[PDB]
DNA sequence: GAGCATCCGGATCCCCTGGAGAATCCCGGTGCCGAGGCCGCTCAATTGGTCGTAGACAGCTCTAGCACCGCTTAAACGCACGTACGCGCTGTCCCCCGCGTTTTAACCGCCAAGGGGATTACTCCCTAGTCTCCAGGCACGTGTCACATATATACATCCTGTTCCAGTGCCGGACCC
DNA sequence: GGGTCCGGCACTGGAACAGGATGTATATATGTGACACGTGCCTGGAGACTAGGGAGTAATCCCCTTGGCGGTTAAAACGCGGGGGACAGCGCGTACGTGCGTTTAAGCGGTGCTAGAGCTGTCTACGACCAATTGAGCGGCCTCGGCACCGGGATTCTCCAGGGGATCCGGATGCTC
């Protein structure tokens, strides 16, 4: 009898099949990008959750992701983000 | 009698799970409150960031013929963009080594 | 008394006398081999080499000023 | 109304009174233009920072918190200023 | 024949001077329109209190000075005592910068 | 009935505000609860901290022939002390300054 | 009147009426000290909040302040804070 | 169970390899003493903060979570062991 | 006469190789040990899964070939292609610990 | 009797010290404004009771970690030849501190006017919570092909011989005295 | 006829080019095990409704921020000069680089034991929440002495103008030919 442990892998998979059919991985680089994708979410959710108790809000919003966004990335990778992040929260809305 | 069940990043569109990134920023308590956008924008964003790391890496491997991702070509991905690198620059990558980077005064001649 | 440096720079230039000329390191070892304060007399065999070698008795190999290898004269 | 040459006001006498801070002795000339981009890129980078905290704020004026805030997110928190 | 000092006696003078001093070194109009200049390139109209762009300042000749040690080890180091901007590049470098 | 209202700061033997310090862990939400005595020790670890620096700071004062505590002399008290050098090295102290440190290379003969 | 701004100034005051009775504080350095008492508590709330997360505990303990003030100080300050800490805790245990 | 000697057990040739990952062309003999001692500090540093985890659990058995965890916050992070 | 190459060269085609490989460097035994050496003096009986063992290994890999190429850029900063502890030293200390 | 070797004393140059000036240090002096303390207020701390719930512990399984053991080389190490730097020293050129004068805009201070900071009142949009339901992700099993490894060619590259060009020292001739 | 000065030539040092050795790269064969795909399941995600509250927005004021205007001078700007380094070259000593052999201990494969990791069940200690109420904590305000600025006199730092010692150079002296 074993305990599940939660990980992100066939999300990531899913994500290379979509950019590249035809390629593999190693499971060593997909705990590399587990952890990076948990790295990454702690980084801008510990900056949202700074953004929140800075100006009084108890709740966090997808305004302070979108500021916490274009605070740690800089340059480029801020404008693509706010672009699909705003098409998509509009998909969500849509649906 | 009940409604289909359809996932939110289905109808986001959308990759990652933002239920599972939900219900994280729940028991992160990183907020008493949290909005139903968030958790959306936050998957989108994930989504861009490893779309371009993995595409990167992918000419990468297309580059060193491999058909599978090597965390050496990880690396080589993560260190060959600028801006990458100043989102990344304080880490380092289980067997990556690092980029070819030899100085001119050290070359011959 | 004593004879001055000149007489000691002559000998240390004839001491060896390879292909080349004689460098400053090589002569500041030679006075102190052969017995001189080196420590305290750089500016004088900065000048007294300048001296010599104004003179002709001895010829600049390849160095300029008090640098570079001495060696001696045509003749 | 609009400015165009203030890194020029950042004079040569007060950078060399910074480099005796920094304990520098003698400064060449290359070293004015030198320190005038890297103030010039410390002080965008942070100023963009806040910058954004204001337009998070939906406010107008650049406050003194939104200054030490991203001065501490950049990890050079400063000390005399905070409330 | 009016005195002269050598230089460097006197540099070493006032690095005695502003260094047991607590006091600003840059004047804080100039600045403070370079401040509202850099402030107007992302967002027109902007305003600023007084203490904020002060203590923008002491951060700007913290980073500075900062600096400014890091290139005076890295002259030292080098045998000399004139700083040159090569040595301003080994310290950003080194610094993650 | 109720008894007389004391502090916990008293009954805890500390000047700095347990209470208050209780108060701002509970909304600045790092864990859905709080035990008793965490706050206490952290009040306990800040009046140490401080207690340390202001007495390296009033016998720095009078060490300049001072009664009153400059930021200078703050400067003088962290900047001269390893261990807090160690604790605060990435901070400023705003209109401080920094310590003399002259090169030995720099002095004449 | 006006909504307050809530401080540490007096506390340092009365430990600077412990330490030294004879001597003053400006206000400058109590700003600098309510930003220092601020700072260092948001660092050890920081530790606490992961020391918590990361065993899967909800509840911030004594025990983990003392792991993180171990952590966050280094050597002597450690010991020296683990030693008054836990002699305030006792008193406090004790009423 | 008692070890003693092995900080010399990182051996010169593993020295000078990591340096040809460094880009070092020529190495000197006087360097490996003082690597040494920088490497023993450093793993000293992070055990110290990996043992305080550990000890917080109440385990007797370290976890490569702790490591990255420790290497995490001083400002060194390494990716891939669960983190 | 048996070839022999000049210096540097055998060195420079070292580093091609192993900047290029991807292996982990050190031996793993010894410096296992040594990793046990240092953790009896804080906690006596100090067991290791091998994964903390390998993660320490990279840990220690990645420090060190960082300041490497810190001190190579010290090296090329004093005209030099010899390191020197002293450039070591001030990589440490520009470092900030 | 004079040409040369030698010795000895005088000019000269570098080092070595005293005195003048000056920048800072230290001793009074004055009026000022931050600070310490009184006072009024009001708000978060405190008590106490309850309610739920969460971690500490007992116990039980099972997993990889520790220990032991036997081959088997890759590497650690040492030594010796050798070549490639580190740096010490100085020559030389040049670039920047220092000091003075002239300019100029910074600082102050003094005054007007309004932009949004900040707070309050309201009323409403949004989202935790809960019960129920059901389906995508993960443990698990398996099968299978890109890749690690081994082996046979091919070429770059790197050092060296060999071959030609240039410097130069020594020898031969020519001039001049 | 000797002394000296110039030109040439052959010997030696230093560059251009082909060639061999070798390590690195490329082509082809082979197994394997880690990548990948299919299954069971079950929990984690989702749909609906409800409660309740955080927050968006109108309003206001006020105060703090921005704009402008006169005066003074400290600071900036420019120029002359002079001096301290920057740095290139050269050479010498040395300190690793590398290439051989040798020892060994890391590495790999195999096996037993266990101790701790970890999962499940208890349940008890403990923390959260909330009505009520108060005393400490902060705004406001007001006085005063420690202190910032001002001025006068010592002291230490700096730099430059005179004295002492070593050195080099020229003249006297003796000796020998």
């Amino acid at each position: 009898k074993r305990s599940r442990k939660e990980s992100y892998s066939v999300y990531v998979y899913k994500v290379l099949k979509q950019v590249h059919p035809d390629t593999g991985i190693s499971s060593k680089a997909m705990g590399i990008m587990n952890s990076f994708v948990n790295d990454i979410f702690e980084r801008i959710a510990g900056e949202a959750s700074r953004l929140a108790h800075y100006n009084k809000r108890s709740t966090i919003t997808s305004r302070e992701i979108q500021t916490a966004v274009r605070l740690l990335l800089p340059g480029e990778l801020a404008k693509h983000a706010v672009s699909e992040g705003t098409k998509a929260v509009t998909k969500y809305t849509s649906a | 009698a009940r409604a289909k069940a359809k996932t939110r990043s289905s109808r986001a569109g959308l990759q990652f799970p933002v239920g599972r990134v939900h219900r994280l920023l729940r028991k992160g308590n990183y907020s008493e409150r949290v909005g139903a956008g968030a958790p959306v924008y936050l998957a989108a964003v994930l989504e861009y960031l490893t779309a371009e790391i993995l595409e990167l890496a992918g000419n990468a491997a297309r580059d060193n013929k491999k058909t599978r991702i090597i965390p050496r070509h990880l690396q080589l991905a993560i260190r060959n963009d600028e801006e990458l690198n100043k989102l990344l620059g304080r880490v380092t990558i289980a067997q990556g080594g690092v980029l070819p980077n030899i100085q001119a005064v050290l070359l011959p001649k | 008394s004593g004879p001055p440096v000149s007489e000691l720079i002559t000998k240390a230039v004839a001491a060896s006398k390879e292909r080349s000329g004689v460098s400053l390191a090589a002569l500041k070892k030679a006075l102190a081999a052969a017995g001189y304060d080196v420590e305290k007399n750089n500016s004088r065999i900065k000048l007294g080499l300048k001296s010599l070698v104004s003179k002709g008795t001895l010829v600049q190999t390849k160095g300029t000023g008090a640098s570079g290898s001495f060696k001696l004269n045509k003749k | 109304k609009v400015l165009r040459d203030n890194i020029q006001g950042i004079t040569k006498p007060a950078i060399r009174r910074l480099a005796r801070r920094g304990g520098v002795k003698r400064i060449s000339g290359l070293i004015y233009e030198e320190t005038r981009g890297v103030l010039k890129v410390f002080l965008e980078n942070v100023i963009r920072d806040a910058v954004t905290y204001t337009e998070h704020a939906k406010r107008k004026t650049v406050t003194a918190m939104d200054v030490v805030y991203a001065l501490k997110r950049q990890g050079r928190t400063l000390y005399g200023f905070g409330g | 024949k009016p005195h002269r000092y050598r230089p460097g006696t006197v540099a070493l003078r006032e690095i005695r001077r502003y260094q047991k001093s607590t006091e600003l070194l840059i004047r804080k109009l100039p600045f403070q329109r370079l401040v509202r200049e850099i402030a107007q390139d992302f967002k027109t109209d902007l305003r600023f209190q007084s203490s904020a762009v002060m203590a923008l300042q002491e951060a700007s000749e913290a980073y500075l000075v900062g600096l400014f040690e890091d290139t005076n080890l890295a002259a030292i180091h080098a045998k000399r005592v004139t700083i040159m901007p090569k040595d301003i590049q080994l310290a950003r470098r080194i610094r993650g910068e």
